[PDB]
């Protein structure tokens, strides 16, 4: 389970950028660093923990895409 | 543009990891965090 | 013990290591001769004390001479470089434990070594002064002889007066070609002329408060020349306008590069004047002060004008004078590069988005058995996203471009050999109605990209306007602006990728200058430079059998250029531009060619670059947005290879070369490098033919494969990879690691990697041919991720996938089954995509096979 | 056609740059040269009336833009600090403790005094 978490991180940062997270320089820098560290991950649990960290900044943010309906 | 998040969550459920599924199950009913998870939860 | 010697006699010639405080030595006649010559040169303060008692005992000298230092710094090898370390330690330039750090010798990693080497500079310049003093004695005592670096110790003193002869007083002449020429590359390395920045040339006093309005410094340049290079027997022009030939231009620029590192950097760049256009005072550039070419004053300076023409409007818009003067002052603390002016009220930030993951092809691939944990072919190529402070972190990389001075006698012959390498293409100045325009949608640089693309300006300027602008450029200097931007590209590394949009006023004339030459190099097959030769229809096989042509004991070799586009010195780029312009012997006078060289040096070497939202100064390097960078890089590559071959043929002991033709070639090479200033076309052709015979190169832009006679390179008669390492270390200020340099002994296994591709021999059509195949993981990456442009039309996605399958076809012959699985997967996917929408149907395997056979040689 | 458009655009840009440059400082600098010809890198250096310091970290804020600062042998006073997101960061906000809370880099805009 390595390519799947990598494409998941790709689409996750795609969504994050789509939600204008790039308007917060610090938060966007954090997201970019986590994405680039996932795309160079050569192990699965580190990729998974960086992935849940990167998903945090998506589901901690409110006014974003809803989650109770999905 | 709303289908991007739907397919993202499809891929996320395809991953089926304990941490990710736990976080999504929590955030389902509002129990979300506030800051980035370190390597501030409410309700 | 081994010591570096510069030797030239009837039986040997070269600069090589041969086996031999208060040094003691041993002929009666030679004893009396040296005694008399010392007695006549006794009072000079540059001579070391000599004791004639039978022996000739010299006193108070160092352990290594300046020859050992020049060798250690010009033949560097991190494995065996203990002499350089001992020199650095002994003179308090660093400590011993400094060499326990990793990559200390590297310039990119750990640039603090530029602070250790610099701690020799003063010592170096001291010796220089001693040199002049010494020669004065020999000009006042009537002494004729040649100055060898192996006679001046590191404290500056001299000895060993055996070669000299007694002559008439006030007329003795020293010859200092080899001495100064071998010292030249290490003058800038150690920053020898730093103490010239202080008031009375003392490193314990404040810097000269140079008048801000002062820009010429010509008198100070001549003073420095006469001070350190008094006995250099060649007319030196401080402004390179006065030269007589491009060799004079190179010769004088090589000195101006060294002399420009003692003046305030606010005095270089364009010189500006206040002119009156229809009554209002504009500020426009009426000159330029190049660090390399001195001061150039434009000839057509028109004041009190009534109205402007479109060409004048382009020269004014591209004129950074109106932009840098009318902007705000900028102190940019993010980089150490010289910052000129912020043209906006707030610094802009630029980001790069992630890749657009195509999920369809990925699920297809996983259904076709790919992406298993434990598979040999992976997904390794992604679109990396970049944050705001990325572009500037890219621009700061130009801190790797340093001022580099070259061995002028070596370069003046390497340039002849390189021109021989290009002596088979056509060239010259073409008109405006003959230029063939590629990518009419390229960026037109700042501030031209505010109103349209290059297409817009090409369709607005009539042919007469382009001709008038070319003529103008042939008499005046136009210091245009470029605009750096971040690039959306696939890479296996997360580094920022940038493209530089050069203004239209520069490319529009660089094309009229170099178009015929570039087209002639692109339309020729079978030369050393392979640019515009498609790998399709046997082209790869033909190129390989051309490199293989007649080498006797063939081996294969390759190398990389670390930080090539950033650290290429300005001297070598000027050399490359002159080699390219050498075709203009019937379309341009000498002044025309110098004004073209100055225009190019201002536009693509040390121009002003608008990064972020402001204007900074570019210290050097190549601009990827220029049409002529791919060929200037090939010229630079050929220069480096010929230089490595020269330093391999010279630095080998000519007394162990069991051949006679090779030993005579080395002797004549020394005679033609540091003697016989006039070029010897016969020996130039001889060396060119020798190289073609025993060292056959295949070179595209900063990429090279070499088939070399292994038995010669085993003895040193031909350049090896350590020679390229040494030459890149002392000429390019970059370290080349042998972890990225490959050598191949079997010619059935072709070049391990050339132009980012691999080679293997396959039996095809009852004939064994060399086929190129790419890294499969890269093609999988390019297939799974797109750049968010094909999502609206399926035709472009199908075309990208067909191109990937074309590129992927040869893996069907690879022995690894999973590799042919890649092409079969691509073919299945493209058949699907075609279902969604005989040798011309892109959905059958015989459309791709025919792309790789010379029996179907169409496009 | 579009040639007229680009001529008008170049003229407008040249004029918007032209009507913000001339002053006593520019002429006082140019008229002290050999034949009224100075380098370009010193017209925005000692003639301009506003400086933009791009401070990436708090240390380069202490040593450069302390609460007046002298640059180009002149006198400026730090003012109108602005972070990466173009938010007016009051000089009170820029401290040692509260530095990670504001998005670096800052842009200080100082008038010439």
């Amino acid at each position: 389970k390595m390519s799947d978490v990598k494409c998941t991180s790709v689409v996750l940062l795609s969504v994050l950028q789509q939600l204008r997270v790039e308007s917060s320089s610090k938060l966007w820098a954090q997201c970019v660093q986590l994405h680039n560290d996932i795309l160079l991950a050569k192990d699965t649990t580190e990729a998974f923990e960086k992935m849940v960290s990167l998903l945090s900044v998506l589901l901690s943010m409110q006014g974003a895409v809803d989650i109770n309906k999905l | 543009t709303s289908a991007m998040q739907t397919m993202l969550f499809t891929m996320l459920r395809k991953l089926d990891n304990d941490a990710l599924n736990n976080i999504i199950n929590n955030a389902r009913d509002g129990c979300v965090p506030l800051n980035i998870i370190p390597l501030m939860v409410v309700i | 013990v081994y010591r570096a010697f510069d030797i030239y006699n009837d039986k040997v010639a070269g600069f090589a290591k041969f086996l031999k405080y208060f040094v003691v030595k041993r002929t009666f006649s030679n004893y009396q001769h040296e005694e008399t010559i010392y007695n006549l040169l006794k009072d000079c303060p540059a001579v070391a004390k000599h004791d004639f008692f039978p022996h000739i005992s010299r006193q108070r000298l160092t352990k290594y001479t300046m020859a050992d230092l020049v060798y250690a710094l010009r033949h560097f090898d991190e494995g065996n470089c203990d002499t350089l370390k001992e020199i650095l330690v002994t003179y308090n330039c660093c400590d011993d434990d400094y060499f326990n750090k990793k990559d200390w010798y590297d310039f990119v990693e750990n640039p603090d070594i530029l602070r250790v080497y610099a701690n020799l500079g003063e010592r170096v310049r001291q010796a220089l002064l001693k040199t002049v003093q010494f020669c004065d004695a020999m000009r006042n005592a009537g002494i004729v002889g040649v100055l060898t670096l192996d006679n001046q110790d590191l404290n500056g003193n001299w000895y060993d007066f055996g070669d000299f002869i007694q002559t008439t007083p006030g007329s003795g002449v020293p010859v200092v070609d080899s001495y100064y020429s071998l010292l030249m590359p290490i003058l800038t390395l150690t920053r020898a002329l730093t103490a010239e920045s202080h008031v009375d040339t003392d490193l314990t006093k404040p810097y000269i408060k140079w008048d801000l309005l002062k820009y010429d410094f010509t008198e100070e340049r001549l003073k420095l020349f006469d001070r350190y290079f008094k006995y250099w027997d060649q007319t030196y022009h401080p402004n390179c306008v006065n030269c007589l030939d491009d060799r004079c231009i190179l010769h004088c620029a090589n000195f101006n590069v060294l002399f420009s590192t003692v003046f305030p950097p606010t005095s270089f760049g364009p010189l500006v004047r206040k002119i009156f256009v229809d009554g209002v005072p504009f500020v426009v550039s009426t000159g330029y002060h190049f660090r390399e070419l001195g001061v150039v004053h434009n000839q057509d300076v028109n004041l009190h004008s009534s109205r402007l023409s479109f060409k004048e409007l382009l020269v004014y818009a591209a004129d950074p004078a109106m932009h840098a003067a009318s902007g705000n002052l900028l102190l940019d603390k993010r980089t150490t590069c010289f910052s000129v002016a912020a043209l906006t009220n707030n610094v802009a930030f630029q980001t790069v988005k992630p890749g657009n993951f195509n999920k369809d092809f990925y699920d297809f691939a996983v259904s076709k058995g790919f992406f298993k944990e434990g598979s040999s072919v992976e997904l390794k190529h992604f679109f990396f996203a970049q944050d705001g402070n990325a572009a500037i972190s890219d621009y700061d990389y130009y801190r790797y471009n340093l001022p580099t001075m070259c061995d002028i006698r070596q370069l003046l012959f390497v340039v002849e050999v390189v021109d021989k390498y290009f002596d088979c293409y056509d060239g010259g100045c073409i008109n405006a109605n003959q230029v063939i325009v590629n990518n009419l949608d390229k960026s037109a640089g700042f501030p031209f990209n505010k109103w349209g693309k290059a297409r817009l300006y090409y369709d607005s300027m009539s042919y007469e306007d382009q001709d008038a602008l070319f003529a103008y450029t042939k008499r005046n200097v136009i210091p245009t602006i470029t605009q750096m931007n971040l690039k959306y590209a696939i890479s296996a590394k997360n580094r920022a990728r940038t493209v530089a949009g050069v203004s239209i006023c520069s490319t529009m004339t660089n094309r009229q200058f170099h178009q015929k030459l570039l087209k002639s190099i692109a339309a020729t097959r079978g030369a050393t430079v392979v640019i515009g030769t498609s790998k399709f229809y046997g082209g790869w096989h033909n190129m390989l059998k051309t490199v293989y042509s007649d080498v006797e004991n063939p081996h294969l070799m390759g190398w990389d250029y670390p930080k090539c586009d950033r650290a290429m010195p300005n001297m070598l780029r000027i050399m490359a531009s002159l080699v390219l312009a050498r075709k203009h012997t019937t379309c341009c006078s000498l002044s025309h060619r110098f004004y073209r060289l100055a225009n190019e040096c201002a536009q693509v070497l040390s121009e002003m670059v608008m990064c972020g939202g402001s204007l900074y100064v570019k210290p050097g390097g190549t601009s990827s947005g220029d049409a002529t960078t791919a060929y200037a890089n090939s010229v630079f590559n050929i220069c480096q290879a010929v230089t490595a071959n020269v330093n391999a043929l010279l630095s080998t002991d000519g007394n162990k070369i069991a051949d006679k033709y090779v030993r005579n070639l080395q002797h004549r090479l020394y005679e033609c490098l540091y003697r016989n200033r006039d070029v010897d076309t016969d020996f130039v052709n001889e060396f060119y033919a020798y190289l073609r015979k025993h060292f056959s190169m295949m070179i595209l832009s900063d990429d090279a494969v070499v088939c070399f006679n292994s038995t010669y390179a085993s003895q040193g008669l031909v350049a090896s990879i350590k020679n390229f390492k040494s030459v890149l270390y002392y000429q390019n200020n970059v370290f080349m690691s042998e972890a990225k340099c490959w050598t191949e002994t079997d010619l059935t296994k072709g070049p391990h990697e050339f132009c980012s591709q691999h080679t293997m021999l396959v039996k095809q059509g009852d004939d064994y041919v060399y086929l190129p195949y790419p890294d499969p993981s890269r093609i999988l990456g390019a297939g799974c991720f797109v750049d968010d442009i094909v999502k609206t039309d399926g035709t472009l996605m199908i075309e990208r996938f067909v191109s990937l399958a074309i590129d992927a076809y040869p893996l069907t012959k690879h022995p690894n089954q999973e590799y042919a699985d890649v092409f079969h997967l691509y073919l299945q996917y493209i058949r699907k995509l075609h279902d969604e929408l005989n040798t011309s149907r892109y959905w059958e395997p015989e459309f791709y096979e025919a792309m790789y056979t010379p029996h179907t040689v169409l496009q």
